[PDB]
This record gives structure tokens, C-alpha cells and sequence, in this order.
């Protein structure tokens, strides 16, 4: 009865989207036509918690999925868990973002997020003491960076007592698959430093990086890398679902973890990944997690975190475990490696202790870290445009849309400050 | 096999039915429900029940096969557990 | 006569509590389900059911107790359980979202949502009764449903129920090994709502329970049900003189009368003396003097302080099983021959002792032994001084920059409640080191 | 099975006579006959290889 | 007797050659001696180093040798396809 | 009453204990799980077993000895093997990572992380007494648990549990024969030790055992195990008085006032008199005569020392069996009228008797036979003096070069230790040379 919609936003966020439901329903028994098939009652205890329920037996996801072209929503029902979506809640318009953040914010998306909030808030009046929000996107594009941060501001300032997630496979260097990518993401972070709850940034260049060389995967298609990303949005939303010898929900994460009201950006990766070779000679034990959990190596977002300070960390493990070996393992990590944990935070790991297990493995685990090794994703990219907006590179097709050059300064200055307060607080 | 009228939680076809207690209709919806496919591995409702392995001491120091998995038990029930 | 209530807060306070009430009905006749069945020779002597127990009419009974939480996850198990149909169903009274470790969340916003309706149930529980020993509050020091709702409950208690005994049962927050990161913010906000209302205050901490549960017992890897079990076995020995008739019988209210000298000092620890497990506690005796020793042993207590560097205030001890008051005082007499143990000046008497005829009860699927006889303690000594001072620190690394600060404020509360609850508990610092300085 | 429920014999009785001897000279006698029949079949296969 | 696997795309196993080129020795019954032509054959279970390999077809030139040398071959069997590779395909 | 609690140290110490603690569970009538049987009784009863063995209320009894090693797999058979349901678990004590033949890494360094253990389970076994006669102490000079915690194992005896009688029993290195190369450096400094904190101190060569048996009882080839069985016929000898009654009892307390004239003179010397095989038991019969002759005798004598180089100060006689106070008198009146066998000027009475009525048991899977009586002898002779200077030889040939002695220097210890012990060496062989002057 804690229920949460979701909102899928853009082409990147669908096909993350998609998949997300492709792996939750897995989880409760439930066929590709919606209905129930399942093997156990708690399966079907609590899944009144992303479903509402329609006659005969069948479930539909509460989730709507919003576009600004309707050729991706052709593609989400031609998938083969398309058909379970209720087709009133498919909103699209008729043209394209353009990839500007600017044409899919202040030109087109208007006339469309009518259209979200009465879809949306037709799901917000009919729960029964709704919880949260989700929004799935990214930061390099025109629907889901631009009229996907619209519509934060709208849910915001009309429920500013729930609490919201945000999700974001941000820009990187090294990768590059947009020529305007710094200027959809440097104008955007103005919205979620502001005006989130959470927000969990991704890398896709370290996406790349754990599939050669954790799980030596030859050709990782995009499919499999969504995967890689639908098995964290699973790992939050695991207490809320399932029973605990320990808990932990939403609202508890967001208290213990982000310390000032301005930093809220983490850095999620799954514990035991493993490649198909050397799933036979290893051996899943609570101190052999949480010596893949830390390293450096399994982070999803593309920042060194021996670069910085942690300054909390989160792992939501799922299993029938001991509650001293969890806790034993956390005193063994802040005492071995005492340089790289936050000086004036005496006990720096939130845990908790799930037990009902993903499905096929016997034990499993997640870690969220706050690190001040963030600030090498913000600062990048400001190096990274602020070389264009002294020659003005690409503006007119901005400017043209409605904005004047005050915008951009009055936003790189807030990109700027966000990189302040972490060298206060790493030093 | 009934919830007890204090339970918070998703019970099937719920609310669309009228005019009864949440126990009765609970017992009804379990006995009938011939639509859903009710799954035959159920942990819930639990029937109420009242509330060499010694060829080696308590403080012996070598190794013993699959005995690092189990937990939440005595070093004899721990070697019970992992050979027999 | 002699009834008492048990009301269980937080998830702590539930899981503890399922762990007290499997054993009580093993204690006595009584099935799962409620039903005491007829013609099969328990130990009570007639009415050993009462002090926790109503009585409907046919053969059916029912606890005296609620649980009560703001989440609604970790009771829809209990309404599930084998135990579903024990309870009254409307007792276990849960809210609709939780305060998710804050007070400020708990105490402040969504507790009146609540406390409405567990101080109406409180009246009709403590209508039924004869008269009131004394209520018992179950609850952890961790978050704001086991600390923050408990801490409103107990200014609804002390004002509207007199002096009736309230006695706590806390879990201090261990120091080293711990789960939240804002588990002192919330431990030095609860010591001043807490000097207050709770007529005795119990501390156990999770960590040293770990070390007995390695050495003595030999449980490697032990989970959070083995460290339940043996809070309720501490729990049933300070309540067997309530229900079996004892050679030498203390009660509730001669407790607070004996163990704390000044009305600010009310914060004892709890020992068990056999604690051992039946595959090598075949070998050993133990004899009244042999158990005696286990109990003043640095290692066993039960909250990682230890008593060498201390001297103690008194003791109170409980013995049950097969002893006789003679290898009792003799026993005492060697404790008080050593050097190591510390009384304080101006206690010459010492101790406080009790005696039973009833064993403790052994529990199945349990990790104890089957033992003749077993001694607590309830020490009061000058060693909780270090348990305040290195919790006390922890709290203020973090609130001299102002961290987490943000969130309690907003929901209720300012900025001169994190400090008024400070010297709150650095005057309580200053209390054990002026009563235990010798004349 | 002879052999097996023989030596459930009581004390003293258990005594070793020309019934034990001959019982342990036939148990090998037979394990040589069947050895000398696996040899035999074992070779008339290669020659219906040959054959083929 | 030599054992390969040809390299499969997306399989994270190590693949490659299995089993170096040298003589192998028979199962303990019967150790010392090593594996010659005729214990060769298919639709048959050949174990090497604890490991029993499934024989399902043959090649043309082995059937012809085969069959010149004079053996009769069994009728081919065939291969269970891999849920995992079939799973990422479809 | 009457109790007295044996600490056993080191493999060597482990091993012994093993075999003597075989010896007294078939000595009563223990079964090798604590319980006696019901059905019939070997051994006929009394209290006798609570000087050794300790009761709980079920009818079990667990013997007050606690077994301690620095290397964990000595302890893993005696956790295995058929007397593991007789030990409660605490009392086998086992370390981590061994002592590797020095002193300091196993007096400065791990001994350090073993001693706190000890020394509160030691003194959960000196709770349950209510008169502790003393406790027992077996070890050998060679090892580095064996020989260097167990120096620090006394000094804090000495201490916290005043002076309680701390017997100890050893095994000295032998100096033709000796496994070790690194042997003078711990012989040397640990007798400079167990100078000051030992009460008794009984050396036993193990060279000087295995031409004990292979002359008497004809084995060719013995191993340690047929050796160890020896040694439990002594300490059950000289305790036997404790337990068995008898016709002239002495206690533990009755040696140290009647064999030990000066405080630094505790080196008695051993020999178990018939000790015969049973293919020549029962030809002979073993008379008190001809088992007193043949135990002043210097090829049976259990040190490789000879009687005939020095004279004797005192003498401990202790007779088991079938045995008569007056044969006992009228054969230590024949020893004393010899001109070889040499007593000191200033002790003319010379010897203490005891007689015990109990047979000395035969053990199944032993080398003894059944005898009918038996004889000891705890003398303390002049003759030990050549025994330090051998020792004294074989150490300062290697420490006018310094061999070996950077792997104890670094190991938390002064290097000038070596020197003091060596002058706490130098100073008793003249001690055992002015003891023997004659008066005039
Ligand atoms: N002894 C014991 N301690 C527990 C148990 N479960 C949790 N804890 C301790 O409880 C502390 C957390 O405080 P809680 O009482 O669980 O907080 P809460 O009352 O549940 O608050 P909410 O989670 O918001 O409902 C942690 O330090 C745990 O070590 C238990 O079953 N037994
Ligand atoms: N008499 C006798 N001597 C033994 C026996 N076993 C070992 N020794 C002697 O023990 C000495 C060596 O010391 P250790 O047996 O290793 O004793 P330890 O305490 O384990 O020494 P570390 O290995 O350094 O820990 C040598 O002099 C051996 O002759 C035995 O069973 N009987
Ligand atoms: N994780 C993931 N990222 C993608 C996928 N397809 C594209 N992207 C990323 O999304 C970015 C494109 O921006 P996008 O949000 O798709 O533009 P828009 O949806 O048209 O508004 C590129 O930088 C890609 O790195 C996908 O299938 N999965
Ligand atoms: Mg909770
Ligand atoms: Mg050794």
C-alpha cells in the first residue's frame, strides 16, 4: 500500500523501461498477457505495489510511458511483454525533439504535458496513500532530458511531500553519440540539483567496462547492458515488497544516505556479478560480496572511487544471511581502507538484510556509494562545454527556440557550485 | 485458512465482492477461485504445530565439507548438517 | 490479582517479542493456537497463567499484549503466522507509512495518527485487570518507530496510569558494529524523554551478545534469532516470581526499592549465568558457587563496558531450579574476599538474592541446554559511565558541522532540541562520577 | 551367499574344515572360467570385424 | 587423441583446445593401457579425466575409415541444443 | 581433597599425557567416555579417582588436566581418537602458528597470546579443589612451547598461586643423540628459568631410555609410544601413595623435605626396578632383595649419568605390591655396607621408604608384564655435574662465533641474555663440586 508509479521518458528511457518490467514480472509469476501464474503467496502479497487490477485475473503494470515521436511506442507493444500496458496511458505527440534539450522543453512537450498530468495523477488519486515517483532517462537528449525534467516540476509542486527517484545514464568522454551532448547536459543538472528527491547517475563507458572484463561478455548489444541496469531498480524496491530480517524502503535510504540537501548523486553496482567460466569455481559467501561490491572496478558510473572520499554507503543485500556477518564485514572495511571513508562520520555503511532472493541465486547484493569522486563527472563535462560556449558552437538552434544567452551563465554557474561543495567537504 | 480481519495486504477479487466480513469472504475466495491459478507452493497460512557428527569435539580445528554455508547453529549441528 | 501488561514498539520490539510469547506458551500448558489443552500435568501451580493472561471461556486464552509499529510489513507476518489466532485481532495496530529513522518523523508527524488508538486499547486491557504490577515496554534504540513513538507513548503513560511500573527493555546502539549512520542523533534525543518515565531502564547492546553467542555458546554465525532467545529467557526470570512460588521471592516493585539508590540511577545490565550449550555443558557441573562466578566475569555481560575498571553500586541476583540458601550465602562470601570486584564505599550490605523452585523452561529449536539450575544478575555499577562517553562522541563528530540535521528539523522540531538534549546527557555523566568517588 | 551366512557361526564352533577350503577353491574356479569365457567372446567379435 | 571446441560467440567460457595432443590412458579398470581405433565409435559415451563425453555423428572420411576397417556404425544420434545460447537468441 | 592438577605443554608434553592419562582410566575403573560401567565393577570402589578425576551430577568423570600446544594438530588426535568423550573442551588448549625452535617466538612473541587463556581456565580447575596437594608439569628441553612458554608459564605460577607445589617432570636433551641443532641455546635458558620457580625436577634422557628397553625388554626398534609408557609407571608410582592406602605413606610434600638439601639442588634421578618383559616374568621371582639391587645399578639408572663419579645425598625408595615393612629394612642394610656404592659424609641415614598395597596395573597394547611388586627410586647424586659440563661444551662451541643467535636477538630479547645464563650455568657446577668436598 506503498505504491509507486513509473515513467518511462525518451527512447533511452523505454528501452531501460521495458526491460525493468520484463524482470519485475518475472519476479511475480506472470505471463506475457498480464495474468497470474505463479508458485508461491508472496509472490502476490504485495503486488499492489507497482499494479493496480483490472477483472478476471490480470494485472497491469502502473506505469506510463511518455514520447515526443510515436515511432518508440511501436516498438515498446511489437516487444513481447508489450501487451500487458494499459493503451490508455501510451501518451505521444506527432514530431520530434530534435535531440535539443530547448525544442522538447519550452516548444513541444508543453502542449503534450497536459496530456502526462491527467494520465498521471488518474493513477496518483486512484492509489490508496501513494508513495513515490519513478522517471527513467537520460542526460544527453531532447525527451528524455528536456520535457522529462518538465515534468519533474510539475509533480513537484503539486506533490512535495512524496518522494521521487530519478535515473540517469549520464554523458561520458571518452564514448560520444551526440555532438550536442555537453549542452543537454550541463543545462539539465540545473533541475536535479534543485528540484529531486534521488537521482542515480550511470555511465554507459563503465557499462562497456564490466561486460569485457567481469563478464566477458564478446558483444554486449544494448539489451544486455539494460539488464545489467534493470537488476538495480530491482535492488531498492526490495523491502518494500519482501519481508526482512532488517529494513530498509524508500524513505529510510533517503534520510540515512545524502547528508546536505544538494547531494544526491550515487553510484550504484550489483554484487555478484559473474562471468559463465568462472561461475563454478567461486563461491558466494557474505564477505566474498562484499569484496566485489567495493572495488573500483564493478562501479557503474565512470569515476575512480579511490579518487575521493566515501561519504555513506548503502548495500541492500538479498538473502538468508547472518546478521553478525553482515555487520562484521562493514567494521572489517572501514578500519582495512581508513583513507578513503569520510573523517567525521564515525560508522559510514547503511545496510540491510532482505530474503527473498533473485530468482536462481542463492545469494545476491547491491551497494549505493556517495563518494566525492562525483565531482570528476561534473567537472568534466563543464571543461567539455565551456570550450563551445566561447566561439557560441551550436546556439542558434537554441537561441532560435526561445532563449537568450543569460541561461547558460546563470546555468554553468550553478554547474560550478555543485563542483564547490565537494572539494569543501572531501577536504 | 482465513486472513484475520486486521490484515493489510492483497487478497484476490477482494473488491469487487459485497456485504460480507473479511473473514468470511477470505474463506470463500479460497475455497472458489476457479478463474486464478492458485499456486500450490504457498508459505502463509501455516498450520498451527507446538513450538561422524560425535566423532569430534567441540573444539576441533580442520576442515569439514560444505560446513561455511551454514549458519545460525551449534558447531555439532553445523557438521550434522553438512554430512548427514 | 497480579496481572501486567507487555506492549512491544518497533520491529525490534515485534521480533523480541514473538521470541517472549513461544516462550511463555511452552512455559505453560497453553498450544499455539490459544486452546490450554485439558489433564496433562504442567508446572504452574493454578493460576501461574494470569499475570499474562485474560481467560475467555472455553479453554481458550488470551495474551496481554499489543504490538504496535507505524510500517505495516513486520505484523502482517504475526497475522500469518502459527501464532495468527492467539492474539485478539485487534491489538496488533499498525499505520500506513513509517518515520523511516527519524523522531522528528515519528514523534512529530505520523505518530497522532496513532496514539489515539493504542491509549484506548491500553484502557481496555488495564480495565479488565485486578490490579496493575506493572506494564513492560519492549523497543531498540536505533530508530524513531522503536524510539520516537515509544518516547510520546511514555508521556501518555506517566501522566494518565499514576506510578504503576513501567519497565523498560532497550537495546543501546553498539558502537562498533552498527546498521544506521544516524543511530546517535537518535540515541541522545531519547535520554531526556526517558529520565523521566520509565520507573527502571535496561540496557543491552547487539555487540557483546555476539561474543557469547562465539565463546560460550558455540554458535558461529548467529542471526538475530538466536540473540532474541536469550533476552527472553532474562525477561522470564525477573516474572517467575510472579507465577511459581518461590523458597525466596522478589517481585517487581522491590526491585526499584533495592536496586537504585538515587532517582536519577536506573540503568542496571543483565547477566545469565549458564549460557552454555548441551553437546559440551554435559561435562561441567553447575553448583551455586560455580555460577555465582559467571555472572562477575568481565567477559559475559551483557553491554561492552568493562566492570574491572568500575565498582559496583549493588547486585541483584535470581536463582531458579534445584538450590538451597545456604550454597548461596556461602558463595557470597568469596566474592567479597577478592580484590578484583569493587563495592562501593557506603554499600556494606551488598547483594539481594532470590530463590526458586522453577526451572528454567527449555525452548525446541533453541540453542541452550536442559539445566538444572541458573542464575541472573542485575548489576547496577560505575562501568555505564564509558558506554555514555564513547556514544557521546559519535554524536558529536557529526553535530559540529551540522550533518542530517536538515531533515529532523523540517518535521517538527528546532535547533535547540538536539541541544538541550545534550547537557541532558553529559549532567547524567557527572552523576556516576560524583556517587561512586569513596569517602 | 554360502560363504556369508556360514561364518554367522557361534564360538568354537567356528572352525576351519574341507567344507571352507573347497568353498574358497570354487569361488576362484569360477571367477577363472568366466575370465576364460570374456576372452572368448571378446575375440570372436574381431572376426566378425573380419567378416564384415 | 586430441579434443577441441570451436569458439562460440557470446559464451563466456575459455574455448579453445580441451585436451592436449597426447595418448590418453583407459578408465582405472584396466589402466594401464591406452585408447586404440576400435573403442572409437557413435552414439556412444567415451570418458576422458573424469569426463564422459556424448557422441553424436561422425565425419564422412571417418565413416569411411571406419567402415573399411569393419566396424558397423550405429545410427546417428543428435545434439540437445543449449538453453542458455537458444534463450539469447530467440 | 587431596587433588593436585597436571598442566601438560608442548607435543612432547601432549603425547605423554595421552599415555598416562590411559593408564589411570584403566588404574580405576574409568571407561574411555568418564562413566564407569554398570553391570560390572574392574575396579573396586572408593573416592579414589578424585585426586585425578572431577564429578558432575549425572555420574561422569573428566580428569583436571588442561593439554596446551602452539601448533593446532598434536590436540586433533586426542579430539578424534577414542578419549575425545572424555575431555571437556576447554581444556585442550590449542595456539595458531608454532614456535618454530626458538625461546623468543614463543616466550616474547606468541607465548604472549596464549597466557591469558591459561591462566583463567587453570584457575577454574584450582576453584573445584578444596585442598590442591600441588600441580604437575611435563614438558622437554627441546622445543620452543615445550621449553619456552612454559618457562613463562611458572613465572606467573609463581606468583599469583604463591607457593603451591609446582612438580615438574622433564625430558633433558641428550647430547650424542639429539634431533635439533639449535638444542644448547634453549637447555641452557630455560634451566637459568626453572631455577627459581620449579620445586622438584626429575630429568629423563631419551637415549638413556632406549637401551633401557632394548636390553631389558627385548626391543629392538622401539618407538616414542613404547618409551612414553614407561614414564606413566613412574608418575603413577610416585602418586600412588595419594590414592591407593598403604602400610607407610609419604605425600608429594614428604620428597621435597627428604631428597633436597640446598635450594637449587631439585635434580633427582629415576628407576623403575622390574622393569621386565613377560617372556621373562615368571621365571624369575622378583624378591625385594633382587629389585633393590638392581636399582642402584648404573647401566638401569634413566639419565645418562653413572653413580660411580659422584655419591650419593639422599635417596627415594617407593615399593608397590606384595611387600613387607621388614625386607624392605633388611636390604638397604646390604647397599650400605659397599665401598663402591658412596654415600656423602653428611648424611648418614640416607633413604625414605613407602609402601603401598596396590599392584601397578598392566596396560593392553603394552610392553610390561602383570608383576606382583615394584620399586622406584628418586636419588639425588653428585654425579649430575657431568651432565652440565657437557651441556656447557656444546653451547659455547657455537657462542664464540655466534651461530644461530640472530634469530633470537630479533625477536624482541636483549642479546647479552645469553650470558647471563650461562654464569647461572657456571655457578651450579661448583655448587655440585662444594657439596661434595669432604669435611676436614
Ligand atoms: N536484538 C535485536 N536487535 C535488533 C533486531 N532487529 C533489529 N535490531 C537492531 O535494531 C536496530 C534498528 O532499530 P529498529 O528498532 O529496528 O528501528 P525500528 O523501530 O524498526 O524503526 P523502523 O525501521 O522505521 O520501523 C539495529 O541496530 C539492529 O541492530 C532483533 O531482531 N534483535
Ligand atoms: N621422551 C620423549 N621425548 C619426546 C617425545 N616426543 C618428542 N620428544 C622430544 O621432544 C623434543 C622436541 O620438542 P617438541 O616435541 O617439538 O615439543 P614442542 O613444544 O612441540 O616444540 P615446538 O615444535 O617448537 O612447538 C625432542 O627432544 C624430542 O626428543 C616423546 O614422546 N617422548
Ligand atoms: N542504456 C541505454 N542507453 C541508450 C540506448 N540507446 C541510446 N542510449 C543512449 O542515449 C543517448 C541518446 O539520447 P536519447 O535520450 O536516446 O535521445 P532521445 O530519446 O531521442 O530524446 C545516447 O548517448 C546513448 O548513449 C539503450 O538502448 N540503452
Ligand atoms: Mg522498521
Ligand atoms: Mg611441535
Amino acid at each position: 500500500m506503498r505504491e509507486i508509479v513509473h515513467l518511462q521518458a525518451g527512447q533511452c528511457g523505454n528501452q531501460i523501461g521495458a526491460k525493468f518490467w520484463e524482470v519485475i514480472s518475472d519476479e511475480h509469476g506472470i505471463d506475457p498477457t498480464g495474468t497470474y501464474h505463479g508458485d508461491s503467496d508472496l509472490q502476490l502479497e504485495r503486488i499492489n505495489v507497482y499494479y493496480n487490477e483490472a477483472t478476471g485475473g490480470k494485472y497491469v503494470p502502473r506505469a506510463v510511458l511518455v514520447d515526443l515521436e510515436p515511432g518508440t511506442m511501436d516498438s515498446v507493444r511489437s516487444g513481447p511483454f508489450g501487451q500487458i500496458f494499459r493503451p490508455d496511458n501510451f501518451v505521444f505527440g506527432q514530431s520530434g525533439a530534435g535531440n535539443n534539450w530547448a525544442k522538447g522543453h519550452y516548444t513541444e512537450g508543453a502542449e503534450l504535458v497536459d496530456s502526462v498530468l491527467d494520465v498521471v495523477r488518474k493513477e496518483a488519486e486512484s492509489c490508496d496513500c501513494l508513495q513515490g515517483f519513478q522517471l527513467t532517462h537520460s542526460l544527453g537528449g531532447g525527451t528524455g532530458s528536456g520535457m522529462g525534467t518538465l515534468l519533474i516540476s510539475k509533480i513537484r509542486e503539486e506533490y512535495p511531500d512524496r518522494i521521487m527517484n530519478t535515473f540517469s545514464v549520464v554523458p561520458s568522454p571518452k564514448v560520444s553519440d551526440t555532438v550536442v551532448e555537453p549542452y543537454n547536459a550541463t543545462l539539465s543538472v540545473h533541475q536535479l540539483v534543485e528540484n529531486t528527491d534521488e537521482t542515480y547517475c550511470i555511465d554507459n563507458e563503465a557499462l562497456y567496462d564490466i561486460c569485457f572484463r567481469t563478464l566477458k561478455l564478446t558483444t554486449p548489444t544494448y539489451g544486455d547492458l539494460n539488464h545489467l541496469v534493470s537488476a538495480t531498480m530491482s535492488g531498492v524496491t526490495t523491502c518494500l515488497r519482501f519481508p526482512g530480517q532488517l529494513n530498509a524502503d524508500l524513505r529510510k535510504l533517503a534520510v540515512n544516505m545524502v547528508p546536505f540537501p544538494r547531494l544526491h548523486f550515487f553510484m550504484p553496482g550489483f554484487a555478484p556479478l559473474t562471468s559463465r567460466g568462472s561461475q563454478q569455481y567461486r563461491a558466494l559467501t557474505v564477505p566474498e560480496l562484499t569484496q566485489q561490491m567495493f572495488d573500483a572496478k564493478n562501479m557503474m558510473a565512470a569515476c575512480d572511487p579511490r579518487h575521493g572520499r566515501y561519504l555513506t554507503v548503502a548495500a541492500v543485500f538479498r538473502g538468508r544471511m547472518s546478521m553478525k556477518e553482515v555487520d562484521e564485514q562493514m567494521l572489517n572495511v572501514q578500519n582495512k581502507n581508513s583513507s578513503y571513508f569520510v573523517e567525521w562520520i564515525p560508522n559510514n555503511v547503511k545496510t540491510a538484510v532482505c530474503d527473498i532472493p533473485p530468482r536462481g541465486l542463492k545469494m545476491s547484493a547491491t551497494f549505493i556509494g556517495n563518494s566525492t569522486a562525483i565531482q570528476e563527472l561534473f567537472k568534466r563535462i563543464s571543461e567539455q562545454f565551456t570550450a563551445m560556449f566561447r566561439r557560441k558552437a551550436f546556439l542558434h538552434w537554441y537561441t532560435g527556440e526561445g532563449m537568450d544567452e543569460m541561461e547558460f551563465t546563470e546555468a554553468e554557474s550553478n554547474m560550478n557550485d555543485l563542483v564547490s561543495e565537494y572539494q569543501q567537504y572531501q577536504d | 485458512p482465513h486472513y484475520i480481519p486486521g490484515y493489510t495486504g492483497h487478497c484476490p477479487l477482494l473488491r469487487f465482492s459485497m456485504g460480507q466480513t473479511y473473514g468470511q469472504m477470505t474463506g470463500q475466495l479460497l475455497r472458489g477461485s476457479p478463474g486464478l491459478a492458485w499456486p500450490p507452493a504457498h508459505r502463509t497460512l501455516l498450520p498451527p504445530i507446538q513450538p561422524l557428527s560425535s566423532s569430534m569435539v567441540p573444539g576441533y580445528t580442520g576442515f569439514v565439507p560444505q560446513a561455511q554455508f551454514i549458519f545460525a547453529k551449534n558447531c555439532s549441528q553445523v557438521w550434522a548438517e553438512a554430512l548427514n | 490479582m497480579r496481572e501486567c501488561i507487555s506492549v512491544h514498539v518497533g520491529q525490534a520490539g515485534v521480533q523480541i517479542g514473538n521470541a517472549c510469547w513461544e516462550l511463555y506458551c511452552l512455559e505453560h500448558g497453553i498450544q499455539p493456537d490459544g486452546q490450554m489443552p485439558s489433564d496433562k500435568t504442567i508446572g504452574g501451580g493454578d493460576d501461574s497463567f494470569n499475570t499474562f493472561f485474560s481467560e475467555t471461556g472455553a479453554g481458550k486464552h488470551v495474551p496481554r499484549a499489543v504490538f504496535v509499529d507505524l510500517e505495516p510489513t513486520v505484523i502482517d507476518e504475526v497475522r500469518t503466522g502459527t501464532y495468527r489466532q492467539l492474539f485478539h485481532p485487534e491489538q496488533l495496530i499498525t499505520g500506513k507509512e513509517d518515520a523511516a529513522n527519524n523522531y522528528a518523523r515519528g514523534h512529530y508527524t505520523i505518530g497522532k495518527e496513532l496514539i489515539d488508538l493504542v491509549l484506548d486499547r491500553i484502557r481496555k486491557l488495564a480495565d479488565q485487570c485486578t490490579g496493575l504490577q506493572g506494564f513492560l515496554i519492549f523497543h531498540s534504540f536505533g530508530g524513531g518507530t522503536g524510539s520516537g513513538f515509544t518516547s510520546l507513548l511514555m508521556e501518555r503513560l506517566s501522566v494518565d496510569y499514576g506510578k504503576k511500573s513501567k519497565l523498560e527493555f532497550s537495546i543501546y546502539p553498539a558502537p562498533q558494529v552498527s546498521t544506521a549512520v544516524v543511530e546517535p542523533y537518535n540515541s541522545i534525543l531519547t535520554t531526556h524523554t526517558t529520565l523521566e518515565h520509565s520507573d527502571c531502564a535496561f540496557m543491552v547492546d547487539n555487540e557483546a551478545i555476539y561474543d557469547i553467542c562465539r565463546r560460550n555458546l558455540d554458535i558461529e554465525r548467529p542471526t538475530y534469532t538466536n540473540l532474541n532467545r536469550l533476552i527472553g529467557q532474562i525477561v522470564s526470570s525477573i516474572t517467575a516470581s510472579l507465577r511459581f512460588d518461590g523458597a525466596l521471592n522478589v517481585d517487581l516493585t522491590e526491585f526499584q526499592t533495592n536496586l537504585v539508590p538515587y532517582p536519577r540511577i536506573h540503568f542496571p545490565l543483565a547477566t545469565y549465568a549458564p549460557v552454555i550449550s548441551a553437546e559440551k555443558a554435559y561435562h561441567e557441573q553447575l553448583s551455586v558457587a560455580e555460577i555465582t562466578n559467571a555472572c562477575f566475569e568481565p567477559a559475559n555481560q551483557m553491554v561492552k563496558c568493562d566492570p574491572r575498571h568500575g565498582k559496583y553500586m549493588a547486585c541483584c541476583l535470581l536463582y531458579r531450579g534445584d538450590v538451597v540458601p545456604k550454597d548461596v550465602n556461602a558463595a557470597i562470601a568469596t566474592i567479597k574476599t577478592k580484590r578484583t570486584i569493587q563495592f562501593v564505599d557506603w554499600c556494606p550490605t551488598g547483594f539481594k538474592v532470590g530463590i526458586n523452585y522453577q526451572p528454567p523452561t527449555v525452548v525446541p529449536g533453541g540453542d541452550l541446554a536442559k539445566v538444572q539450575r541458573a542464575v541472573c544478575m542485575l548489576s547496577n555499577t560505575t562501568a555505564i559511565a564509558e558506554a555514555w562517553a564513547r556514544l557521546d562522541h559519535k554524536f558529536d563528530l557529526m553535530y559540529a558541522k551540522r550533518a542530517f540535521v536538515h531533515w529532523y528539523v523540517g518535521e517538527g522540531m528546532e535547533e535547540g532540541e538536539f541541544s538541550e538534549a545534550r547537557e541532558d546527557m553529559a549532567a547524567l555523566e557527572k552523576d556516576y562520577e560524583e556517587v561512586g568517588m569513596d569517602s | 551367499t554360502r560363504l556369508e551366512t556360514r561364518t554367522h557361526r557361534p564360538n568354537v564352533e567356528l572352525c576351519r574344515d574341507v567344507a571352507q577350503y573347497r568353498l574358497i577353491k570354487e569361488v576362484d574356479e569360477i571367477t577363472h572360467n568366466v575370465a576364460r569365457l570374456k576372452e572368448t567372446l571378446a575375440q570372436a567379435h574381431v572376426e566378425l570385424k573380419g567378416l564384415n | 587423441v586430441e579434443v577441441n571446441e570451436p569458439v562460440l560467440q557470446n559464451s563466456g567460457l575459455p574455448q579453445g583446445i580441451f585436451i592436449r595432443r597426447h595418448r590418453i590412458s583407459l578408465p582405472p579398470p584396466n589402466e594401464d593401457q591406452f585408447y586404440t581405433v576400435h573403442h572409437f565409435n557413435v552414439n556412444t559415451d567415451i570418458v576422458f579425466y573424469g569426463r564422459t563425453f556424448k557422441v553424436y555423428d561422425c565425419d564422412a572420411f571417418t565413416k569411411n575409415f571406419l567402415t573399411k576397417i569393419g566396424v558397423k556404425l550405429n545410427p546417428p544420434g543428435q545434439c540437445p541444443e543449449d538453453p542458455y545460447m537458444k534463450t539469447r537468441r530467440e
